[PDB]
RNA sequence: UUGCCGUUGCUAUGGC
């Protein structure tokens, strides 16, 4: 189970990348991916030119998640969530983010790079 | 439709395959074989013997003379018998000892001729697998077979031996050990009207063995549980079945293949096979069998089922789902310890833990049309194959047999039309491999002979 | 209620007792009634099978509220002289239990039969 | 056999340090040659779940791959969903393999004691000795893994080293 | 008379430093080097060792009062 | 024109539609059994080859029995077995994995285009597929 | 102890021979042990020792068995005359060398 | 008709 963030799906559009085909001819194994509130509060505040974007976020496909916090700072959800727990993988494009997230440890990372998505620090993925 | 359309690709598949009557009809490859067909020896032992004894209904069952001589030995395990082309019979026990009989006065009881009895004496001076060489067996004597030409009676138990008796004298002739810890033998079977032994150990092995030059011929493997029973006929063929991996297998024994054969009836299809208008359930361990004929067997399971299967279905072609009865259920001043009959009877749970026998001795006359069924429900059955080889049906009952019936056998009298057979039946009051039988009801000890005539 | 409640039906008490004959083979079972009640306040168990036909019932209804106190799941066999026969020995026992073992070959066919006896009770 | 993406991930190496420790491995080369042919198993078992319901391909494909990874041994009876040879991962293959299966029975001491046993030859499957440690042994080959009766752990005539022994101690 | 050569000449080692027994075999290697993980692993985390092996005799090692090692959420 | 002797023509292919996938829902659905041998008898090197495949056990009673048909013993062919011995070993320890072959799900080769989809019974009329059902 | 088993017998009466596939069994053993063989095949069949012969041997792997090709003839004159040179210096009598030049 | 023991038959049964 994967959480998604804004840039993630926004390169997943830029690349012509479908989100639950791509993590799963990624991972070759079925996904799960999770948009949290933050996440679409995101999306729903990047206005009207996104809204292929959010449209695309909603999808009966991928599930979703409650945060339950203040304010709508996906980064900061993301990193609470995956370190409490580390049962998800985070898939994202932000500089920031991979570099927290990869700071963490055990946490696989997932990121939109040439055509199709790729995965780091999950360990068996052949 | 998705198993329509995996039964509709097959068939198209199927088809395709053919792809790639008139009045000349010859095949020049199928012609030169029957040449070499033509050509060749050895038409003896590799008859594929349909059944050529179509005579169920003909001959008598009602009015057997039945004999049950009791013997004094505790918990007679086997029964092995003989006959050339004066008859001799063997028993054998848990009480370690061998008995020969003289069987052929046939309108009365068997003669006593033998003891061998080994003991405590026969304990190797070893605990060493390999030096089990003694002359004696030590432990549990479980299975006898009576050589085809009758030099010799080969037994063997939980010893792990084979030891071959000489048939005259009683005598240790030869001991050949199974060379590992759990060999424990759990059948015999001479194949017919020859010299070669096959042996059913506990190891999911099946030994081989040519007797008249004390050599083991090939060593087969492949059950999945203890091979509890074994069968065989004048083909180079063999039919075993282990007992809880719910499956009989049949070898080709010079090519080492076999065919597999797994049981498969479910209480949930079953129960609603009965739903569209019952006691009746699953399958706990197929036990015992006997090759029919050269294209059909029957076994029978711990569910008591008897089933009778072919050369070419995997799954059987016929069920006969309780043969000898469902046990008694534990009585109200034996189950539960309190003082009223409303808690008592509370706690058998109405038909939930009533028990069918099992059938632990089967018998199929080889190529015939009958066969013989045997459990402690006190009545030995006689069922008959019908001649369309795709059913039996009960004849009727031996009902003189009082206790566990451990081995069925016939010896066979008169000639092609006019026959009379004498059933033997080792009789105990405990089980042939472990004890777990309470409620011994009136058994004995004993040999139960009928004369069953025309 | 009876009081040898969850009692199977007869394909899962088949199901039951072919992974009790191969634990039997592992040396993962530990067979009778105060050998389980041993092994069940050690905590080495993984299920316990009682027998609910045996001469009394309450001989084994001891062990029900001992697999309570301790979370272990039981399960209740029609039969004891085939769970004897399934075990292994020459008599009827009337309860086993699988002990707990991580390097066993069975690991995932006892989960399964722990699985299915669970959503039974 | 293929050399992964990222070879010197400190997860990966974490990974190889507990398959090599766990399964008494004797380098990284089992798990890349087990992993390399699972990949192609799976990544087969994604197209076949990329096309529909009803394609033929699917189907007759489907219940063939399933049918046998499950004579493999690596699936169970019961799930014969093709959503579980993606479940499907690298120790569930590498507990097929003999060494582990050795120790599993009990036959063994420890993986390294299965490994020299197997090495040694002690052990046969039905009936042929096997001597290599990576054979994975099927679903019908998991039972008559014994020891071979050439075997002084078995019941044969005991070796060099014992009788050598037992002979200058009847000197 | 025949000055045969010998082991130094032979091999031709010339000048290695002192290396492992344990590195002379790949196998025993990760053997001690998985068991020299899975000792440490004893110290970061709490390992499950297998529960109560006899009776309840202690603590053995000390019961702190004030670490809470338990993870706060956000 | 005129006829031509073609043994291409009326000589047994079999090969060119013979699919695993359905020989093997065939043999599921077979209701006959399939003499497999016994089990420690069909592996090959002491485990340093596979077990062995379907096909390999399928082509080895074909020689053992025209072995036994006509008293000869095969040989060591040069050519023939530098090519197929080492390739078929080499791609039976890259595909064959406990008995079971796996090369077929790493292939490109449609399953309904040459070995389903009845070419003679193409049925193409409505009258002619109404007769084939009815 | 050695074990034999006899298969597939035919007759050719062109050849004046009978022959099948010959299963040699022998647990424990090294192998066939050919002239013992030859020796045992001579009596299981009448007994023209001179005139039974076997060449085919493959021992399966692991030992126990072995196939074997066997031919027997009646009257050894003529098995002299029907089985070829190379057995014949094998197994029976004939000794004649090739000249070696060049 | 057997390891004992009981009815036994002048042969069948039933308790360990
Ligand atoms: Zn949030």
């Amino acid at each position: 189970q994967v959480l998604i963030d804004t840039n993630f799906i926004n390169f997943s559009i830029q690349k012509k990348v479908d989100i639950v085909r791509g993590m799963m001819d990624c991972l070759l194994a079925k996904c799960n991916p999770l948009i949290t509130d933050c996440v679409m509060a995101e999306l729903e505040k990047l206005g009207p030119k996104y809204r292929i974007a959010l449209k695309l976020a909603r999808d009966p496909r991928i599930k979703r998640l409650s945060c339950s916090h203040k304010g709508t700072y996906a980064d900061d959800c993301l990193v609470h969530r995956v370190l409490q727990h580390k049962c998800y993988i985070v898939a994202t494009n932000d500089a920031g983010l991979k570099q927290r997230i990869r700071k963490i440890p055990g946490i696989p990372l997932m990121s939109v790079g040439g055509h199709a998505y790729v995965i780091e620090k999950l360990p068996d993925v052949f | 439709n998705p198993a329509d359309k995996r039964r509709r690709l097959a068939k198209q598949y199927l088809e395709n395959l053919k792809s790639e009557d008139e009045y000349n009809n010859f095949d020049a490859g199928d012609l030169d074989k029957d040449i070499i067909a033509s050509r060749l020896k050895e038409d003896v032992a590799e008859q594929q013997g349909r059944v050529f004894r179509y005579f169920g209904d003909k001959l008598l069952i009602s009015e057997a003379k039945q004999s049950f001589t009791r013997v004094g030995e505790n918990n007679l395990t086997c029964i092995s018998c003989f006959q050339p082309v004066r008859l001799f019979a063997y028993t054998v026990s848990k009480d370690l000892q061998l008995t020969k009989y003289d069987i052929t006065d046939f309108s009365k009881r068997p003669k006593k001729l033998k003891y061998a009895k080994g003991g405590a004496k026969y304990i190797p001076t070893s605990k060493h697998e390999y030096e089990n060489t003694t002359e004696g067996h030590y432990d549990e004597i479980l299975t006898v077979a009576a050589s085809p030409d009758g030099k010799y009676v080969v037994t063997g138990g939980r010893d792990r031996k084979l030891i071959v008796w000489s048939t005259e004298s009683l005598s240790p002739v030869k001991v050949i050990p199974t060379k590992d810890r759990r060999g424990e033998v759990l059948s015999l079977a001479f194949r017919k009207n020859s010299d070669q032994l096959y042996a059913s150990c506990a190891d999911f092995k099946i030994r081989t063995y040519s007797i008249n030059q004390f050599s083991q011929l090939e060593i087969l493997y492949g059950h999945h549980d203890i091979v509890e029973d074994i069968s065989a006929l004048a083909m180079e063929r063999c039919v075993t079945v282990g007992a809880r991996d719910r499956t009989a297998m049949l070898w080709k024994i010079p090519d080492e293949t076999r065919l597999t054969f797994r049981g498969g009836d479910e209480p949930q299809k079953l129960l609603r096979r009965w739903m569209k208008e019952p006691l009746f359930f699953c399958e706990g361990s197929i036990d015992v069998v006997s090759m029919v004929d050269d294209f059909h067997f029957i076994t029978g399971s711990d569910n008591g089922n008897i089933c009778l299967w072919s050369l070419a279905k995997k799954k059987p072609i016929f069920t006969e789902r309780i043969a000898h009865g469902i046990l008694p259920e534990p009585s109200f001043n034996d189950i539960s310890g309190e003082t009223d009959e409303e808690l008592r009877k509370r706690q058998l749970q109405g038909k939930k833990l009533l028990q069918p026998f099992w059938i632990t001795s089967l018998y199929a006359i080889p190529y015939s049309n009958v066969f013989i069924s045997g459990s402690w429900s006190g009545s030995l059955k006689v069922w008959k194959i019908s001649d369309n080889l795709r059913s039996f049906e009960l004849l009727g009952e031996l009902s003189g047999a009082k206790g566990v019936v451990t081995k069925i056998q016939v010896v066979e009298s008169g000639k092609h039309g006019k026959e009379k057979f004498r059933i033997l039946a080792s009789i105990a009051k405990e089980h042939r491999l472990g004890r777990w039988i309470a409620n011994v009801s009136g058994a004995r000890n004993g040999i139960y002979s009928a004369v069953i005539d025309q | 209620n009876p009081k040898a409640f969850p009692l199977a039906d007869a394909a899962l008490t088949q199901q039951i007792l072919d992974v009790v004959q191969q634990a039997a083979n592992l040396r993962q079972l530990k067979k009778g009634a105060n050998e389980a009640t041993k092994t069940l306040n050690r905590g080495i168990s993984e299920f316990i099978i009682m027998a609910a036909d045996c001469e009394p019932i309450e001989i084994l209804l001891h062990l029900p509220l001992l697999c309570e106190d301790k979370n272990v799941p039981y399960v209740f066999v029609p039969s004891r002289v085939a769970l004897g026969r399934a075990c292994g020995v020459s008599r009827p026992v009337i309860a086993a239990s699988i002990t707990t073992n991580d390097a066993s070959a069975i690991k995932t066919q006892i989960y399964a039969v722990k699985d299915k006896i669970e959503t039974l009770l | 056999y293929s050399t992964p993406k990222r070879p010197y991930e400190s997860s990966r190496l974490d990974a190889e340090l507990k398959l090599a420790g766990e399964f008494g491995l004797k380098n990284k080369k089992e798990i890349y040659r087990i992993s390399f042919q699972l990949s192609k198993i799976r990544r087969a078992a994604r197209d076949l779940l990329t096309r529909d319901e009803k394609d033929p391909k699917r189907l007759f494909e489907g219940n063939a791959l399933i049918r046998r990874l499950v004579r493999v041994g690596v699936l169970s009876e019961d799930k014969k969903k093709l959503d579980y040879v993606l479940a499907l991962k690298v120790e569930d293959f590498l507990e097929r393999r003999l060494q582990t299966q050795v120790y599993k029975l009990g036959l063994a001491k420890s993986v390294h004691h299965a490994r020299v046993l197997i090495t040694q030859r002690h052990i046969a499957v039905g009936k042929q000795i096997v001597n290599i440690p990576s054979f994975m042994v099927r679903l019908d080959s998991e039972k008559h893994i014994d020891f071979a009766p050439t075997s002084p752990f078995g019941g044969a005539r005991p070796g060099r080293v014992a009788r050598r022994n037992a002979a200058r101690k009847a000197e | 008379g025949k000055r045969a050569i010998n082991y130094q000449i032979l091999k031709n080692k010339g000048l290695t430093p002192k290396r492992n027994k344990d590195n002379r075999n790949s196998r025993v290697k990760k053997r001690k080097k998985y068991q020299k993980a899975q000792k440490k692993l004893k110290s970061v985390r709490a390992v499950y060792s297998g529960g109560q092996s006899g009776v309840y005799e202690g603590e053995k090692t000390g019961i702190k009062k004030g670490l809470t090692r338990s993870v706060k959420f956000k | 024109f005129e006829d031509r002797f073609d043994a291409r023509e009326h000589k047994d292919r079999s090969n060119k539609s013979r699919m695993q996938a359905m020989e093997e829902y065939i043999r599921e659905s077979s209701d006959q059994p399939d003499w497999s041998a016994s089990i420690g008898a069909d592996i090959v090197n002491h485990g340093r080859g596979g077990i062995k495949s379907l096909r390999d056990t399928e082509k080895e009673r074909r020689v053992t029995s025209f072995e036994e048909d006509n008293f000869t013993r095969l040989n060591i062919t040069n050519k023939a077995e530098k090519r197929k011995q080492k390739q078929r070993e080499r791609n039976a320890r890259m595909n064959v994995i406990g008995g079971e072959d796996f090369g077929i799900f790493s292939s490109k080769r449609k399953l309904e285009d040459s070995t389903s989809r009845r070419g003679a019974k193409k049925t193409r009329s409505a009258w002619d597929r109404a007769q084939r059902r009815l | 102890a050695v074990t034999i088993r006899t298969r597939k017998v035919i007759s050719n009466p062109l050849l004046a021979r009978k022959q099948f596939v010959v299963d040699v069994l022998h647990p424990n053993r090294a192998n066939v042990s050919k002239d013992e063989l030859r020796e045992k095949l001579a009596e299981v069949y009448k007994a023209e020792k001179d005139a039974v012969s076997v060449f085919g041997f493959r021992t399966q792997f692991g030992g126990g068995k072995s196939v074997g090709f066997g031919l027997v003839y009646n009257s050894v004159a003529e098995a002299k005359k029907f089985e070829p040179t190379y057995r014949l210096v094998r197994y029976g009598l004939a000794e004649k060398v090739e000249k070696a030049s060049r």
